[PDB]
């Protein structure tokens, strides 16, 4: 759940190393210490959640595609179009040849102007109150007191995983020229 | 052509005029090596010589038996681009700094004291007056009718005579 | 004092009009806002200038298209220019002024369109990419991403 | 107030349901932009001459009118357009719809001035609208057609554009 | 900037011997550029 | 009472957050002695000539009007290319629109003399897309800010098109980079002439 002063609260530090700041508040989920750099004394805390959340959303996303076409599984027919190969590079510069790249480009940007950036001048104005990342995108129940409890730390710390091993498969394939899997 | 004066491109004398300036030029270029600074020098100085020469020619320009350009100033339009556009260009000049020097000098007047204002100019307030003039003549015209640019005669201090 | 640049003409001991119009908030189409005279906007308003634009547009049709068609043997129209009508009583004068004076898209070769833009004369778009990628390109097509990649290996 | 259309965007505050086809989607504040009248007006007109342009394409790929097939040759869609240009026909239809749109703009004229319903040009020969609750059902099937034949329009011109082949045909080969 | 060292700037000698000197600096530029104008070209 | 944009420097006076795009930067204390209303309608007409600029450059790449007169994608050659009586009509009609549109208060001693006028605002709103006031303060921001963008985009290309002799989208992408055996700036002195 929140845990609060337990794990996500004032008094809650990932590396007590570095001193708990006073200016990162202990409302925001997934607030467990590390702010060295000092960055929430000026930043514009709902921003940064946001632009967090989204970031933590992709890089949990890229994992999942990164996993699925380095095992090699595919949809049917996509290796037949697209390269046979697993290198997730490859298969991006072919897939942008194809004209897939550009779909997913046109309708990701689409969203996120139409819906992303209104979402955002409002969560930042103050004129909705809509908590950083929230889209009413819960289709198969799973809210209630876990939609603002576990599942929003679950969530958070399941991203940062996400972002820093979506980090490690590419650098790794970079260094090495073979992917994971 | 116009007064018995013959165009520059076809003149024999401005060819005569071209061709001697650059042997002049060709022979001081006869005493240096081919890469050194005394022969770029000269050899930009030929270039610069033999395009000024085919402009003349080529501008519409009357040379004189001398060999020289003439200016025709009578006012005919094929013409005037030797004195009444240069005119035309100054005068637009010449009524900017006189408007803008005698809008300061009337500001001054206002003055806590007029006289440091002429010798310690207030420079942010002369550039407001420099930036005016470009319509001074709309702008001097519309001051005299309002009868503000000329005074009546018996504000002006005369000699008793 | 003056602050310089300000603007007002009494700060720079400039003669001055001492009238200045209260601006009103009323704005037409094809007009700008300011200071009119009463019932000016009511009748030379956003309601007019629409109108007016919409009959200019609607009679460009006819103009654009101005000239004598005259049928032949079959039912093939041809084309001729509207000085070939000789007026018959103007002494000297045979040819007369027309509709075509005032609008010679002819002579400059424009080939005008009720649409203004004719099969002749049409609008040129042209792509600017050239049929390439914005990276990993070969041959004679360098993009300035192809550069940085070409910069960081090497 | 949040939007019904998207729960996480706010309410427009320009749109009110008494609109037909009202369904709270403005989430780029255009309402707020335009003037709420211009828009209404514009897109009653959009709907209309796309419903006009689907429905045209449909039935001029199943038949077309005597004599056509000798102007209009392999040309179809926006093909036509060109070869009818060279013929009045295309200046004939734009010189009469252009006459309508001189009226038309004093409509809308009428209509910023608060005198008219947007799209409302009173144009009910054949009474369907007499009833009031079927007057606003066939308000809203009205909007609601004409934004599906917007968005059809714009398929079926880009099929021709990437295919050639015209809505119909396009259905019988792949 | 010191006020008394812009009032001094603002000097008439100063001003003008800079502004003479940047007036003669364009005519001197716009000659080094476009030579040899006797005429206005039309 | 420091600046926010530098922030070791001393806030501004004539610079007090009001304007929209204010954020304190005048670090050369312009507006202390150039008074801010004029600077913001020379900050406002610059920036709205380089958004037509711009947009002018790029549009131009890519759509044409018909003939050979227009068929110019490199925007710096479209200068000599466009008929020279259509260029001075566009001259003369800037002019005519200059004295109109500020009403003949046209200089730095007459213009704001109505204290009605604001600076930027001459009325225009064709479309009254300004008619709401709450979308006033956000329109006057990022018209402010799409200008200073503009202002700094077109200087950049005009001096790109300078540099490589190619129009700007097709020098994006057929890049050429600058091999220094050309174009060395300045020099005209080190020589001593020549
Ligand atoms: C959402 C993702 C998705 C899904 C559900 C499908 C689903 C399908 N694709 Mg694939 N496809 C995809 C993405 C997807 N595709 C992408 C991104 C591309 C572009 C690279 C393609 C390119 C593609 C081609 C070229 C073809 C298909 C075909 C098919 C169909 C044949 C399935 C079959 O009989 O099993 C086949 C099962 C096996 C081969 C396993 C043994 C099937 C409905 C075929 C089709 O058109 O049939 C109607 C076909 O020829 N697809
Ligand atoms: C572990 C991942 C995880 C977790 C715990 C959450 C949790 C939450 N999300 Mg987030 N979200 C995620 C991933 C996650 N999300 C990703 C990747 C996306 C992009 C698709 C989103 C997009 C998203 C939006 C747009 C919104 C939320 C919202 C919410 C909240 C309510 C929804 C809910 O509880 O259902 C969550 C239920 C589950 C996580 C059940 C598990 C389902 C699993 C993860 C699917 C697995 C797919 C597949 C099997 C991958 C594995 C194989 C692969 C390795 C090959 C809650 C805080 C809503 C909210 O209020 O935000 C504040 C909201 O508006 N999320
Ligand atoms: C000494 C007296 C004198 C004076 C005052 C002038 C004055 C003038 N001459 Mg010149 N002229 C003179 C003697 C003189 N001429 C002599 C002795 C000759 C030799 C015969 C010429 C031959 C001459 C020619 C061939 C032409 C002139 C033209 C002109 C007029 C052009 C200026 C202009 O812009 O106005 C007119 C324009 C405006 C008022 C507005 C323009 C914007 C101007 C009125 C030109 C002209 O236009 O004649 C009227 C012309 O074509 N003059
Ligand atoms: C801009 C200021 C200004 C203005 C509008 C005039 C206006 C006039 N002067 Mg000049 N005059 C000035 C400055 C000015 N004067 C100065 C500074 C001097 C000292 C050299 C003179 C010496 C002078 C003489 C000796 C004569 C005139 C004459 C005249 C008249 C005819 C035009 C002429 O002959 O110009 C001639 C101009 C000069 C000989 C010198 C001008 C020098 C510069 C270019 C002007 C000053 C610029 C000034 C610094 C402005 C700074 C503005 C800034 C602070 C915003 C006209 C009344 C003549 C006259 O009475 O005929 C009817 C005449 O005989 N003036
Ligand atoms: C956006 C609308 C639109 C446009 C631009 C065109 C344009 C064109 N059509 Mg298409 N067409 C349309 C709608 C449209 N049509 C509709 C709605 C239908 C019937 C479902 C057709 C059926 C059709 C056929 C069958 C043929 C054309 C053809 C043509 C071309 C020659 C013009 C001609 O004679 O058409 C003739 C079209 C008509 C007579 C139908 C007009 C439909 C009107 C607008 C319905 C209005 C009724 C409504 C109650 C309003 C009453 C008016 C009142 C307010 C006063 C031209 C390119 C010809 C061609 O070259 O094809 C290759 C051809 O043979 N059209
Ligand atoms: C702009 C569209 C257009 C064009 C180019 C033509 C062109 C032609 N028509 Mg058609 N026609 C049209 C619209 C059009 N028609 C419409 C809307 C109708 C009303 C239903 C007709 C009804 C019609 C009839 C009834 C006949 C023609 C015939 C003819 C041809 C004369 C021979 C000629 C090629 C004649 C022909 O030869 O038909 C094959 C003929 O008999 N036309
Ligand atoms: C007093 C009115 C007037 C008259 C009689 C002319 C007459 C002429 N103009 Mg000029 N022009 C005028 C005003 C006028 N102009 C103004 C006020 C401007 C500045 C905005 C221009 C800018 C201009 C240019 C840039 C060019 C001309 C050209 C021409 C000539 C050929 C015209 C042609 O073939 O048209 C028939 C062709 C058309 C009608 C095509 C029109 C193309 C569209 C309408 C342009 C788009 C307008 C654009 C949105 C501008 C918006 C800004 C504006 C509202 C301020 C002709 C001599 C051309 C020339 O010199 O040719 C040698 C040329 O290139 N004109
Ligand atoms: C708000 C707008 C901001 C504008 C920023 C300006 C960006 C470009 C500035 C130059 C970029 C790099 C220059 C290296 C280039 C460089 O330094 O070349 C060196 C050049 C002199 O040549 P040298 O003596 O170096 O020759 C060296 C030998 O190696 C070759 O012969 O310096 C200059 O004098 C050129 C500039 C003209 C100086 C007068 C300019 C006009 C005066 C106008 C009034 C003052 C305005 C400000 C003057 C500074
Ligand atoms: C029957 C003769 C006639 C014709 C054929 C005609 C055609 C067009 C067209 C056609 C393409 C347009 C687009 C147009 C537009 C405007 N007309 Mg109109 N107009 C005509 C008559 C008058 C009068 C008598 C006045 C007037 C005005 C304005 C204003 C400015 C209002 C503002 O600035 O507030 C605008 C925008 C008033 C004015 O101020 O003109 C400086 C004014 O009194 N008009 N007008
Ligand atoms: C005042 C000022 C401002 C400003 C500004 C600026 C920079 C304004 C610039 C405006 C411009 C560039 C206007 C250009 C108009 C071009 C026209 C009308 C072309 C007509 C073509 C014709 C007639 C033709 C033809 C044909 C010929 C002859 C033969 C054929 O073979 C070809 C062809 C078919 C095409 C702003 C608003 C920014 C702010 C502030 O308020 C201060
Ligand atoms: C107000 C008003 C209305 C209106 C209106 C109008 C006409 C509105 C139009 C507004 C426009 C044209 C805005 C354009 C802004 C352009 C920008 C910010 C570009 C910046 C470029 C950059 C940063 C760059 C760059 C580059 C560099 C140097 C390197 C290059 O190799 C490439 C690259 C391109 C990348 C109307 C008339 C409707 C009525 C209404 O009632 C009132």
């Amino acid at each position: 759940l929140w845990n609060e002063g337990k794990i996500q609260g004032k008094g809650v530090s990932v590396i007590p190393l570095f001193p708990r700041p006073a200016s990162l508040d202990g409302t925001f989920p997934g607030d467990q210490g590390f702010d060295p750099f000092g960055f929430s004394s000026w930043v514009n805390m709902k921003f940064v959640a946001e632009a967090e959340i989204k970031h933590c959303r992709l890089a949990m996303l890229a994992f999942a595609g990164i996993m699925v076409e380095s095992a090699g599984i595919s949809f049917p027919g996509a290796t037949s179009v697209l390269g046979s190969s697993k290198n997730i590079f490859e298969i991006h510069d072919k897939a942008v040849a194809s004209g897939a790249m550009g779909q997913i480009l046109l309708w990701v940007s689409f969203f996120e102007v139409v819906a992303g950036v209104p979402a955002m001048n409002e969560m930042l104005n103050g004129e909705s109150s809509r908590i950083p990342g929230y889209y009413a995108f819960d289709p198969l129940g799973q809210g209630k007191g876990d939609k603002m409890g576990r599942m929003q730390l679950s969530e958070i710390q399941n991203g940062r995983l996400a972002m820093l091993a979506v980090s490690g498969i590419v650098h790794h394939t970079l260094i090495t020229g073979k992917g994971p899997l | 052509d116009v007064a018995g004066l013959t165009p520059c491109g076809e003149s024999k004398e401005f060819a005569r005029r071209l061709d001697g300036s650059v042997k002049k030029l060709q022979t001081r270029l006869s005493k240096y090596e081919a890469g050194t600074p005394p022969a770029l020098a000269l050899q930009k100085q030929i270039d610069k010589t033999k395009n000024r020469f085919d402009r003349y020619g080529k501008a519409g320009l009357l040379c004189g038996t001398d060999g020289l350009p003439h200016l025709i100033t009578d006012g005919r339009w094929t013409h005037s681009g030797e004195f009444v556009i240069p005119g035309l260009l100054f005068l637009y000049v010449a009524g900017w700094i006189g408007w803008v020097g005698r809008s300061y000098v009337l500001f001054a007047r206002t003055a806590d004291k007029p006289t440091e204002k002429e010798i310690i100019i207030d420079v942010p307030v002369a550039l407001s007056f420099v930036s005016t003039g470009f319509i001074w003549p709309f702008s001097a015209f519309k001051e005299f009718t309002s009868g503000n640019l000329i005074v009546p005669a018996d504000e002006i201090t005369v000699s008793p005579r | 004092d003056t602050t310089g640049f300000s603007g007002v003409p009494s700060q720079f001991a400039r003669p001055e009009s001492g009238v200045y119009p209260a601006e009103p908030t009323e704005q037409t189409f094809l007009g700008m806002r300011g200071p009119r005279a009463p019932g000016h906007r009511e009748n030379f308003g956003g309601k007019h200038t629409a109108t007016m634009l919409a009959i200019a547009a609607l009679l460009w049709q006819p103009v654009s298209e101005a000239g004598m068609y005259r049928m032949g043997a079959d039912g093939a129209l041809t084309k001729s220019s509207f000085s070939n009508m000789e007026v018959p009583g103007f002494g000297n004068m045979k040819k007369a002024p027309t509709i075509e004076s005032l609008f010679p898209f002819a002579k400059n070769g424009f080939d005008a369109s009720p649409a203004l833009f004719g099969k002749g004369s049409m609008i040129v778009v042209e792509d600017p990419r050239d049929g390439c990628g914005a990276y990993a390109n070969s041959g004679a097509c360098h993009t300035f991403l192809d550069e940085i990649g070409d910069a960081l290996k090497k | 107030a949040m939007s019904e259309s998207v729960p996480f965007l706010k309410k427009p505050e320009a749109l009110d349901s008494s609109m037909a086809g009202y369904a709270g989607f403005d989430p780029l504040g255009l309402s707020s932009i335009a003037d709420i009248k211009f828009l209404q007006e514009s897109e009653i007109k959009h709907c209309r001459i796309a419903m006009l342009a689907a429905a045209g394409s449909i039935a001029q790929d199943i038949f077309t009118f005597p004599g056509v097939s000798k102007v209009v040759g392999t040309a179809k869609m926006t093909g036509v357009h060109d070869v009818l240009v060279k013929q009045g026909a295309m200046g004939q239809i734009l010189l009469w719809t252009s006459f309508l749109e001189v009226f038309g703009t004093i409509a809308l004229l009428e209509t910023l001035d608060g005198k008219r319903a947007p799209g409302d040009f009173k144009f009910d020969p054949l009474g369907f609208s007499k009833n009031a609750e079927t007057a606003k059902r066939y308000q809203l099937s009205e909007i609601k057609n004409g934004r599906l034949a917007m968005l059809a329009t714009g398929g079926m011109v880009h099929g021709y554009f990437i295919t050639g082949k015209g809505p119909l045909e396009l259905l019988t080969n792949f | 900037m010191d006020s008394n060292f812009l009032k001094y700037l603002s000097t008439a000698p100063v001003l003008f011997t800079v502004w003479l000197s940047f007036t003669a600096s364009f005519i001197i530029e716009a000659n080094r550029f476009f030579p040899d104008m006797l005429y206005f070209p039309m | 009472a420091k600046s926010k944009a530098v922030p070791f420097l001393s806030q501004p006076e004539a610079l007090d957050g009001s304007m929209a795009g204010d954020v304190g930067f005048d670090p050369f204390g312009i507006s202390s002695v150039i008074d801010i209303k004029w600077l913001r309608e020379s900050e406002l007409k610059h920036g709205r000539i380089c958004m037509l600029a711009a947009t002018g450059c790029l549009v131009q790449e890519v759509v044409h009007l018909p003939g050979p007169a227009f068929s110019q994608k490199m925007a710096l050659n479209a200068w000599a290319a466009a008929p020279r009586g259509g260029m001075i009509s566009i001259l003369v009609a800037i002019g005519l629109i200059e004295m109109i549109s500020n009403r003949f208060a046209l200089t730095a001693t007459d213009m704001f003399a109505n204290p009605n006028r604001v600076p930027g605002d001459l009325g225009f709103d064709p479309l009254s897309l300004g008619a709401n006031p709450a979308n006033r303060a956000r329109f006057e921001l990022s018209e402010v800010i799409h200008g200073r963008a503009a202002m700094m985009g077109f200087s950049g290309m005009v001096h790109q098109m300078i540099v490589s002799k190619q129009a700007p989208i097709e020098q994006l992408m057929h890049f050429k980079a600058v091999d220094s055996s050309l174009m060395k700036l300045g020099g005209a002195a080190g020589n001593l002439g020549y």
